[PDB]
């Protein structure tokens, strides 16, 4: 059965007709068309998937569209101003933390609710906070690198 | 996407409720849409909801009564009554008239009610927002000041509805619904000669049904002229009815469209018990002229539009005694 | 065989079912909502303009004026005085002042209403004799006067020309400024990335090559870091063969915002573009000799241009230029004048600048044989061109010419001699000729390239890809390419995938414009098809130990003359072709020959020049309610001279589309303005005929097989519009007996002449 | 305000929440996203937009989307089966009822709804049916022989 | 793992959007599995 | 995600001495570029 | 660059043009030993 879905996505008002048992995931790839949010698993694995809910990461493919009703959702289309990367995404295309760009969309996102929580994190909690998303491309090293930058670039402005 | 007010849709089910709809402010009448989301389109009319006819069960129905007089709803489609056999048969002019107006698209959804309530018409009216605030809106709406007409002691825009004359020849009426409960006018009394207050219902009302008596000895016709064969307005339209007595007028009823501010009866007691000959003719051309008061809302010329109405009011009553 | 096949478009299966994507229609859900603001007045200074509170309002991302647009544009490198967004004053109503990109429809349309402009309003001129009045405002201060162009040009002696005539008449014909209306509205979607600085616009144009010239002149941008895409395109007839504002200020709003900007235009503001065909005033006056034989011409046109120069320059030469290379004329005396008015700028509409002064040489041509007591279709045939090669004395050359065959066909078909002056009282029959060129010879920037180039690709798959920077808009350019280039191949139509109108993939093309696409195009395709098909029998000829002068190419095999063996299948061809090669790329390219592109000594005679005209003859058939005063067009008979129908079904279609757009014109289209303001802004009361009016079309084609043209193929799309005009207009005459001074032949315009008639 | 529009369309049930305000032209390009159906005018002057409403033609650009509520709905996407043409969009293509492309999913529709309703249409019913429809390019002339070959093609299947 | 494959009825044309690092090797083994002509088959590898 | 379109735009720009913005690479599409035997054994920035 | 285009495209318009590669013969292992192939390259990348 389909229930009326209100929230805010990338900052513009939605208000849909959703079935009950639509995943996020599924929401934003198919109903909005969002392509950016990825499924790289059969199911909480990999974090491919990792989208914003009110400032915390969220498993898109692990949640239900109707339980972010009237929460705030982000998911990477809505980090850059227009064309304008955002200093985050300029660290990890600058540093290399990208390669296939696979894992990406979910590596941002995780690394963007890490920033707002924790503006100048140690290299330790840049690895906690990116536990449970994988990359198979890159051996983690210049994600790391790209999250530090990202880091500093935000704190000067 | 096309820009809108942000207005509500209420789609009633019986006539009590749309009358009740459209007891609030700034509420109009929907039937089909062609004339009126055109125009709400290009900004005329900035209405808070709109009342949806076409949901409202039996609103659409053509039936034939007890004495053989026929009942229309203000919701049946110009198409139907253009094909239905009854109409074909015995009121051909109504036919006509319906199939006549707009486009075959247009006449699948349009309704009876929407052609004879259909606004009036201006070519500084039926132009966009740009357009009209660049050039200081008008009398009928948002400015001051007539066009047209510089003294401005009115709007003189042009109602250039088909159906209306041929039902006032026809001698139909209307059956209106409001808040004060139902009503019947002959048709001719629904119109005003005022451009922006161009229909006699009041608020709150709606047209729910015509009704046309059986023709006795009358036989009826309408003509409409047009530059394209489709799809346009009439430049000018008439219809007439004649009762023929050997070689004689017995009865004669002539209504004007596309003319003036209102669709009109045009006085011909004058002719009544003569020949239908020359001098007749040219006495007919001379009282629709002075019924008629062609100006330049249109984009084409007054001397055309008055000489063809005159020319096919001689016509049209030529056909009818011929046949 | 594929050429010469009756064959759908190539790209007919995406249109029937509706997944052709028109500009429109691409998806870009980060696009924001473009607007322009445009100006009320049709003459006026602009004093001031504040965009500060628009600017303030959220979801608007960025507001532009003229400040930001510093280069103008125009079409002709030597005139190029439109500025993207008013720069000083405005000089129609409908000029753009400012503009803006929101995220969506109601912000940009609040956002507009914010913006201030203090305006200081002049007085507008509305025809040319207003514009010209020594006490008028110049538009253009290169242009006091407000004559953007004269033309004073005498071929032969002729006043010499006309004592020799023994009858000389003179009548002077008005025609109404008239519009394209292609279906499709306007629209530009531009995508600007300012990680890269790069633009990639997906527009509504007929000539990309030059919106790709002017969005980098006008943005002061490389054009390296420009790319443009033109996807399905509605039609265009002339209207988008200029690089038009919307389009460049699609590409200033992406580029202020950062981002892309989705600009789509209304129906209203798609007139406004306009770029049609002026009103035009032509006095015409002939002399011919007693036996019909023309003894000289001398005219004069006068075009209401619009408030930019555009295309003025050359439609206004191009009135004279085709008086020439139809029939035999001793001598030629062209006077003309285009003149700037404060209304939405012409252009090229089909037929440019040749339809009115086409249409007033053949009415009172036909109007003088009547008195001589000649035959309408007999005077015509009197003063052919008497030998083939033919050089004008405009130094046009004329190398291939069906006009014979064109009258003594649609005579037949229509029964002319049987019927004309046989017909029931308020019946006629017409007829006239008409034709136009096969493209422009010269290009209109000197960059010394060749005139077409077309690439083809053939890898170890044996699919060849046909890349071309061709405008297909409907007519069918795409169809044209492959199946000159599968001819020479000897390969299906099928094995040809082609790739069109994308300037990091296609070579360039000058445009879809003055019908050049088939002649230069066409040859271009057939080079680089015949460049294939050498590597591919070099590689045949050594896989079959045969000579490669011995090799045939028969629908997909290639084998040796006379010989048994089966041959070689493409595809086998096709591998050992790949042998110490890899993928084949190849180049073709034309280039028109310096004798055919007129006479340095006659100024502006390129215009005009060509490798070849297509010439059109047609009988109308029409009817008068003299009631009403409207005239029914129900049967045109035309016979086409397209050189070689190379797809005789698109042949068909393209001269009924041709014909019928002249009908549109003949009888109910006409502009109207009132003190600037623009009264015909829709398409009720601009009256684009539908079916239920218009007349059925018999086409026939002639075949005068052109020396130079792609397998003996000229034009088939604009010589047969002007010659509708005159044709309706006889038949008018022979039904009610009224001589037509204005068209279109309106039925006001009939009931005048008939009342008139009659009050005499 | 938006409301719940339930409606069958190409085919298909929809349930969508639709503002009371939308026109059913921009519901089926903007909500759908189905852009086959066209606009080429400012209101109800071309016939572009027409789609079939419960067989009947319908102007989309004129007729607000909750009009059509509960009513089957075709637009030029639904008339082919899979990648297969129907015989009405064959005949369009190969007699070349069709150039530019841009007025023909209305013309089509237009057509197809006077097939269903008229197997057998002389010249005159075909062009009586047509009349609101506008096209820039062919003259017409194709058009009336397309519908004419689809006619006879519907009928000895 | 993935692919969009659209078939043309009308032309019989095949074109494949796959998830591969071996696009030429894919178009020869669809050629020769579905016994088509390489001719009428065009393959495309997206971002992968 | 190697970067074989980087690869390939640097030694061209370097060959011809122009920026790595002047180059637009297309790549793996049958219909417009060259055939390629694959992104496997490690053979391509050496071999393209 | 740019004037150097303006001139190249005089008498030519769009220029297109084909490099190619090949791995010489002492390259492939012993031609004799069709197994030998599989090992054989151009060069090696060596990590420590
Ligand atoms: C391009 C074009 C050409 C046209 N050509 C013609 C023509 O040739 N002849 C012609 O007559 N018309 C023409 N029209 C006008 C219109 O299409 C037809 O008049 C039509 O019958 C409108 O009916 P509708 O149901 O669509 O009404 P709507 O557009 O829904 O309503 C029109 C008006 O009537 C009011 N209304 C509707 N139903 C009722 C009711 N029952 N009681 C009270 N008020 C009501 C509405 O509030 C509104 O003001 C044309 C329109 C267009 C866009
Ligand atoms: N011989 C021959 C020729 C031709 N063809 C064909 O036909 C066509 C056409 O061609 P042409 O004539 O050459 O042309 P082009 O150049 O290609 O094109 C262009 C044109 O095109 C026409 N057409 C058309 N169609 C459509 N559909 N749309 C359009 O839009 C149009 N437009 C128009 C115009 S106007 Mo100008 O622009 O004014 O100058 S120019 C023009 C082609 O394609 C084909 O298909 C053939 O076949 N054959
Ligand atoms: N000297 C040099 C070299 C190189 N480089 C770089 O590096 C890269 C790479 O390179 P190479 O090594 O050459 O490679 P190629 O061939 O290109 O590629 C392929 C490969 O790649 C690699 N890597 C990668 N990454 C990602 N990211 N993903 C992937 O998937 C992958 N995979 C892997 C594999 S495994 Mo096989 O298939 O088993 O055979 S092979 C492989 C390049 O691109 C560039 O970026 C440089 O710079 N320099
Ligand atoms: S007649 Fe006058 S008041 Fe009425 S619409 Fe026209 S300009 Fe406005
Ligand atoms: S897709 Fe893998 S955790 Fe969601
Ligand atoms: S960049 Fe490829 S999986 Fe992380
Ligand atoms: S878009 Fe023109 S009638 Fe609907
Ligand atoms: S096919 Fe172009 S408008 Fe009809
Ligand atoms: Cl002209
Ligand atoms: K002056
Ligand atoms: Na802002």
């Amino acid at each position: 059965m389909k229930n009326i879905l209100r929230l805010t996505l990338n900052g513009r008002a939605r208000e849909d007709l959703v079935p009950d048992n639509m995943l996020l995931l599924d929401y934003l790839r198919e109903t909005v068309g969002l392509t950016g949010t990825k499924q790289g698993c059969d199911g909480g694995e990999c974090g491919a998937c990792t989208v914003l809910v009110d400032d915390r990461p969220r498993l898109a493919c692990s949640t239900l569209a109707h339980q972010v009703a009237g929460k705030k959702v982000e998911t990477v289309e809505s980090l850059a101003t227009q064309g304008t990367l955002s200093k985050l995404q300029a660290a990890f295309h600058e540093k290399l933390g990208t390669q296939c760009g696979f894992c990406t969309p979910g590596m941002i996102m995780a690394s963007e609710a890490l920033l707002r929580k924790n503006p100048s994190p140690s290299r330790d909690e840049i690895k906690a906070a990116l536990a449970g998303n994988l990359c198979r491309c890159t051996g983690y090293v210049k994600i790391i690198k790209s999250v530090e930058t990202a880091a500093a670039a935000r704190l000067c402005e | 996407m096309n820009i809108l007010t942000d207005f509500r849709t209420h789609r009633p089910a019986t006539l009590a409720d749309a009358v009740n709809a459209l007891a609030a402010e700034a509420t109009l009448p929907l039937g089909a849409g062609t004339d009126l989301l055109p125009n709400l389109r290009r900004g005329l009319g900035h209405p808070a909801a709109l009342v949806d006819l076409t949901g409202i069960d039996g609103l659409a129905t053509i039936s034939t009564l007890a004495d053989g007089s026929l009942r229309i709803g203000a919701g049946a489609t110009l198409e139907a009554i253009a094909e239905h056999d009854a109409i074909r048969t015995t009121w051909p002019a109504l036919a006509q008239a319906a199939e006549s107006v707009a486009g075959p698209t247009h006449r699948a959804a349009a309704t009876l009610g929407g052609n004879l309530c259909q606004d009036t018409r201006c070519t500084f009216y039926n132009q966009s927002e740009w357009w009209r605030s660049g050039n200081g809106y008008c009398l009928k709406y948002k400015g001051d000041k007539c066009h047209v007409i510089v003294k401005s002691d009115r709007c003189y825009a042009t109602y250039h509805g088909d159906v209306a004359p041929a039902l006032m020849v026809l001698d139909a009426r209307a059956e209106i619904v409001g808040p004060a409960g139902k009503r019947t006018v002959p048709v001719a009394q629904l119109f005003r000669e005022s451009g922006a207050e161009h229909l006699t219902l009041e608020k709150g009302e709606l047209l729910a049904a015509i009704e046309v008596p059986p023709t006795g000895a009358w036989s009826a016709a309408y003509s409409k002229v047009r530059i394209r064969d489709a799809v346009d307005f009439p430049l000018a339209g008439v219809a007439a009815a004649l009762q023929r007595d050997g070689d004689r007028i017995a009865g004669l009823r002539v209504a004007i469209t596309g003319s003036n501010s209102a669709p009109l009866m045009v006085p011909v007691d004058a002719l009544l018990g003569g020949n239908w000959d020359d001098a007749a003719a040219e006495t007919l051309a001379q009282l629709v002229r002075k019924t008629s008061n062609v100006l330049r809302t249109t984009i084409t010329g007054v001397k055309y539009r008055r000489r063809v109405l005159l020319a096919i009011s001689r016509k049209v009553v030529d056909q009818l005694w011929e046949a | 065989g594929t050429v010469g096949v009756r064959t759908p478009l190539v790209d007919g299966v995406e249109k029937v079912t509706g997944k052709a994507k028109y500009t429109a229609d691409i998806a870009a859900p980060d696009a924001l909502v473009g607007r322009i603001l445009r100006s009320p007045h049709a003459h006026a200074r602009i004093l001031a303009i504040d965009t500060s509170a628009a600017e303030a309002l959220e979801g608007v991302i960025a507001v532009c004026t003229g400040a930001e647009t510093p280069v103008p544009f125009g079409v002709l490198p030597i005139a190029e005085n439109e500025y993207p967004l008013a720069r000083d004053k405005v000089r129609y109503r409908g000029d753009p002042v400012a503009a803006v990109a929101a995220i969506d429809e109601v912000t940009a349309e609040k956002a507009l209403a914010l913006i201030k402009v203090d305006y200081e309003v002049l007085p507008a001129y509305m025809t040319p004799k207003a514009a010209m009045k020594a006490g008028a405002i110049a538009l253009h201060d290169d242009k006091p006067n407000n004559i953007l162009r004269e033309v004073h040009a005498e071929f032969g002696d002729v006043a010499a020309a006309f004592a020799e005539a023994d009858l000389i008449r003179e009548k002077t014909y008005t025609f109404a400024e008239v519009n394209h209306v292609h279906m499709e509205l306007n629209a530009t979607l531009a995508e600007y990335d300012p990680v890269r600085d790069m633009l990639t616009l997906n527009t509504t144009t007929q000539v990309p090559y030059y919106v790709h010239l002017k969005v980098a002149a006008c943005l002061q941008m490389d054009s390296a870091r420009i790319r443009v895409i033109k996807p399905f395109l509605g039609g265009g007839f002339g209207a988008r063969t200029e690089a038009l504002h919307f389009e460049i200020i699609a590409g200033l709003l992406a580029r202020k915002a950062k981002g892309t900007v989705r600009l789509l235009q209304t129906r209203e503001e798609t007139f406004i573009a306009h770029r049609g065909r002026p009103w035009t005033e032509v006095k015409m006056k002939i002399g011919l000799k007693k036996d019909g034989k023309i003894a000289a011409l001398a005219l004069e046109a006068t075009q209401a241009g619009g408030a930019y120069a555009g295309y003025g320059i050359i439609t206004i030469l191009y009135t004279g230029a085709l008086m020439h290379g139809l029939y035999h004329i001793p001598a030629i005396k062209h006077d003309a004048w285009r003149v700037y008015t404060n209304t939405p700028p012409c252009g090229a509409m089909r037929g440019h600048g040749t339809v009115d002064t086409r249409a007033a040489f053949e009415a009172l041509l036909t109007e003088m044989g009547e008195e001589l007591g000649i035959d309408s279709l007999k005077i015509r045939q009197i003063n052919m061109l008497p030998q083939i090669p033919y050089v004008t004395m405009y130094a046009q050359r004329v190398m291939s010419y069906g006009v014979p065959e064109c009258l003594e066909k649609v005579k037949a078909a229509s029964g002319w001699e049987e019927r004309k002056g046989k017909l029931p009282k308020g019946r006629g029959l017409g007829i006239a000729l008409s034709h136009f060129v096969s493209g422009t010879s010269t290009p209109k920037h000197w960059t010394g390239e060749p005139h077409a180039t077309v690439n083809l690709k053939l890898d170890f798959d044996g699919g060849i890809t046909l890349l071309t920077g061709a405008a297909d808009i409907g007519q069918g350019s795409n169809t044209m390419a492959s199946q000159v280039a599968a001819e020479v191949l000897g390969v299906r139509l099928s094995r040809i995938r082609v790739i069109s109108a994308d300037s990091a993939l296609t070579p360039k093309d000058n445009g879809s414009y003055s019908s050049r696409v088939t002649f230069m195009v066409g040859n271009a395709s057939i080079s680089a098809a015949e460049e294939l098909k050498g590597v591919l029998v070099k590689a045949a000829a050594k896989k079959l130990d045969a000579r490669e002068e011995d090799i045939e190419v028969i629908d997909e095999m290639f084998m040796v003359s006379g010989s048994q063996d089966p041959g070689l299948s493409f595809q086998e061809v096709v591998k050992a072709a790949m042998v110490d090669s890899g993928t084949i790329t190849v180049k073709g390219t034309y280039t028109c020959p310096t004798e055919f592109q007129g006479d340095k000594k006659i100024r502006g005679s390129a215009i005009g020049a060509t490798m070849g005209f297509c010439y059109a003859a047609q009988v109308v058939e029409a009817s008068v309610d003299e009631i009403t005063g409207k005239v029914t067009a129900h049967k045109v008979w035309v016979a086409v001279d397209v050189g070689k129908a190379l797809n005789p079904l698109a042949v068909e279609g393209q001269t009924q589309g041709g014909v019928w757009m002249g009908m549109g014109q003949a009888l109910s289209e006409e502009t109207v303005y009132d003190n600037g303001r623009m009264v015909h802004g829709n398409i009720l009361d601009y009256r684009v005929p539908t079916i239920v009016e218009s007349p059925d079309i018999e086409v026939i084609i002639v075949e005068s097989m052109d020396p130079n043209g792609p397998f003996g193929a000229k034009e088939a799309s604009e010589g047969m519009l002007a010659g509708f005009l005159p044709a309706i207009h006889e038949a008018v005459y022979e039904a009610v007996g009224v001589r037509a001074t204005d068209f279109p032949l309106s039925p006001d315009r009939i009931t005048e002449l008939l009342d008139a008639k009659e009050a005499a």
